[PDB]
């Protein structure tokens, strides 16, 4: 339970141990018990993350020897503990700067996600409701196209490392596996029917969008073909601890998660790996079970990362800014093709504000104002 | 000899599932003015249909089989599907129009489209805007239902919807409804957080999301003063539906479902009714205006301009 940057720096007791990493991400709700911490505390069987405990992103890690598994947790604006801080600050310390603020945060979390998609064997996304946000079909689509553009800059670093042959080629130990966790939230055995339904949905969606293919190399992640990859956490009295107490008071006066994850961790600890290819002519997927030091050797070099700035400054608020700019521009014509002078000035200004507007109206407005003031 | 026109027992349709106008409602509209319209926006299982019914012509003691806006069935949940397609129409005795809609960015709709111009994903993402704009144009109040708090994607979708609408401009009111709330959500500490986040997230939206529908003055928080909040946005919470010392019930930490539903209904029927266009309309001219608005939204330009960018 320590930050990532505060760990890579500094092992001998377990400097050599075959392990499996597990990345955790997704959205959360404004509550006291995050849907991520409880997960770890539930698998390990111990209270790892205790109760009552510029940038708005973060990463955390925790290694378990009793199981030989490393856990990595991501945190960004998608959550609420961070979004609250962002808004709280923004409240104390313009429709042109805030847009850039949110855009920057989005870019930051995007690269922080690419990181996990490169140094992880298994990774899962959590959600507070059964229905899954279809918008993901786009995020992933806009993520692969990025790693490729910046793939050389990565392999050119771990190059002088013990990563291996395939690892040094794809900058990944093996095509990661994706898992889904959904919270019931009072809805509704039928659970199995719902699980299979969601699986079929996700499969068809990611397939038509081409986020998934027959080859397990070009893809940035893959799903199973015979096993289950969708878990639904039912209700539980643990949440809202106070409530639980009250319940107890009223008395003094009168498969499984771990089993759902081990079926996937065993295939890696045993060196077998994952083989997902149904193209009628499947191909073999690389694999590598590294050690602690052998893993940090590359994790540190990747975390310390130069052209990523220019590579990410092109990749969604981009479409919004584009639409706003195009609108203001196309409208500038009617603003200049209309015109003491205050009369015509205000007239053209009103015609412009009524013809189109967006997130960059200040610039296109000051421009027309200056032009008018200069044309007389 | 001054009887009324006719009473409706079930809702009707206004837009076919394939986005096609349906002229089968004039039979219930009059030449009267000063009408009020209401709309809704939400995801798959937020509880839109179950809300409008209880707000227009239904009570919690009734059964889901008598709702004027059909709800979801057990056989529909275990399969991850929807039950509301297109747009519905209903009008009560008080002469108040209610409009139900289909979820936005629904996976079931896309799944169905699979078995049937570039990618269907963009098409489904467009329909949502095509509907949101029309609602923001022909409605006085627009309710937003949610299952959990701070999705962060809805606030972006809304802002992007008010930039592709048809066209001293009109902006309707907005209500933030939180369905399936719990005890933890009925705390002042979290209440101020909610209001704070909503205010800092919709500061440049141009929509009327504040200065109305104050649940603080409706007896939901008896001993709480308005000074506790810096800016009370129009937000409402709806919870889950349901010798002497031994029979005492448990501590839930919030008011009953009936009470909140009644208060919300009373506050919704009292919303403003300003003019939409540059003329005073009746219950018929509005219908024609809306039809023209739809026909325009379809053959629009801004929507195509946004579609090409994807
Ligand atoms: N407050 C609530 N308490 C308990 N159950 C609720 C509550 N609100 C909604 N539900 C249940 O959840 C479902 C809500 O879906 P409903 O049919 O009301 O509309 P919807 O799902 O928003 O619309 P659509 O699915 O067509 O997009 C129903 O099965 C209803 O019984
Ligand atoms: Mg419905």
């Amino acid at each position: 339970p320590v930050s990532l940057r505060d760990l890579l720096m500094g092992e001998p007791p377990w400097r050599e141990d075959e392990i499996c990493v597990v990345g955790i991400f997704g959205k959360t709700a404004l509550r006291l018990n995050s849907e991520k911490f409880s997960l770890v505390n539930t698998v390990c069987d111990r209270q790892v993350f205790p109760l009552f405990r510029q940038d708005y992103s973060l990463l955390q890690a925790y290694y378990s020897q009793e199981s030989k598994v490393l856990y990595l947790l991501l945190t960004s604006i998608c959550d609420n503990s961070q979004l609250l801080r962002a808004c709280r600050a923004l409240q104390s310390g313009p429709h042109a700067e805030a847009h850039e603020f949110w855009k920057h945060q989005e870019k930051l979390q995007c690269l922080s996600l690419l990181y996990l998609f490169s140094v992880c064997h298994i990774l899962l996304l959590v959600h507070p409701t059964c229905s899954f946000d279809i918008t993901y079909d786009r995020v992933f689509r806009a993520l692969d196209g990025l790693r490729q553009k910046v793939l050389p800059l990565l392999k050119t670093a771990i190059k002088d490392c013990p990563v291996g042959k395939d690892w040094k080629l794809n900058c990944r130990p093996c095509p990661p596996r994706l898992l889904f966790l959904f919270q019931l939230n009072g809805a509704l055995s039928p659970k199995r029917r719902l699980q299979h339904a969601l699986e079929d949905q996700i499969y068809r969606i990611f397939r038509k969008s081409r986020v998934l293919t027959n080859q397990s190399i070009n893809c940035l992640f893959t799903v199973p073909a015979n096993q289950a990859f969708v878990y639904i956490v039912p209700g539980s009295q643990e949440e809202d601890p106070v409530g639980m107490l009250l319940d107890q008071l009223r008395s003094h006066c009168t498969f499984t998660l771990r089993e759902f994850l081990w079926q996937h961790v065993e295939l890696v600890l045993s060196k077998k790996g994952f083989d997902d290819s149904v193209g009628r002519n499947p191909q073999p997927s690389h694999f590598e079970l590294p050690t602690y030091q052998k893993w940090i050797s590359a994790a540190s070099k990747l975390y310390e990362v130069s052209k990523i700035l220019s590579s990410i400054k092109v990749l969604f608020l981009d479409i919004d800014t584009k639409f706003s700019e195009n609108r203001c521009q196309k409208a500038l014509p009617m603003a200049h093709s209309a015109y003491v002078h205050k009369n015509q000035l205000a007239q053209a200004l009103r015609v412009y504000s009524q013809h189109a507007r967006g997130p960059a109206f200040h610039k296109y407005a000051m421009q027309l104002h200056e032009d008018c003031y200069k044309f007389w | 000899k001054l009887l009324p026109p006719e009473r409706m027992k079930h809702s009707i349709k206004l837009v076919d599932d394939q986005m096609n106008w349906c002229d089968s409602a004039i039979e219930y509209l009059l030449d009267q003015t000063d009408v009020l319209v209401v709309g809704v926006l939400g995801l798959q299982g937020t509880g839109k249909s179950m809300v409008m019914s209880l707000l227009s012509a239904n009570t919690p003691e009734e059964d889901q089989r008598t709702y004027v806006f059909r709800a979801q069935s057990a056989e529909m949940k275990e399969r991850g599907g929807n039950q509301t397609s297109g747009i519905d129409f209903f009008i009560t005795q008080e002469r108040i129009v209610f409009l139900d809609t289909q979820p936005i960015l629904s996976p079931s709709i896309l799944d169905h489209l699979i078995n049937n111009y570039n990618l269907p994903h963009t098409y489904v993402e467009m329909q949502s805007l095509q509907i949101a704009a029309f609602l923001f144009t022909v409605c006085h109040v627009v309710i937003v239902v949610q299952d959990w708090f701070t999705d962060l994607s809805l606030y972006r979708f809304l802002q992007t919807a008010e930039m592709v609408k048809p066209s001293t401009e009109y902006y309707p009111h907005l209500v933030f409804l939180q369905n399936k709330a719990r005890r933890e959500d009925f705390c002042p500490r979290k209440l101020r957080q909610m209001h704070l986040m909503i205010d800092q997230l919709m500061a440049h939206s141009h929509l009327r999301y504040k200065g109305t529908l104050s649940m603080l003055q409706c007896n939901v928080f008896p001993g709480l003063p308005p000074d506790f909040l810096d800016s009370e946005v129009n937000l409402f919470l709806v919870p889950f539906m349901d010798p002497l010392f031994s029979l005492l019930p448990g501590y839930r930490g919030h008011p009953s479902f009936q009470s909140l539903v009644s208060k919300l209904r009373s506050q919704v029927m009292s919303m403003a009714r300003p003019q939409l266009s540059h003329t005073i309309l009746t219950e018929k001219n509005w219908f024609h205006y809306a039809a023209r608005i739809w026909d325009g939204v379809r053959k629009s330009s801004a929507l195509a301009e946004y579609s090409r960018l994807l």
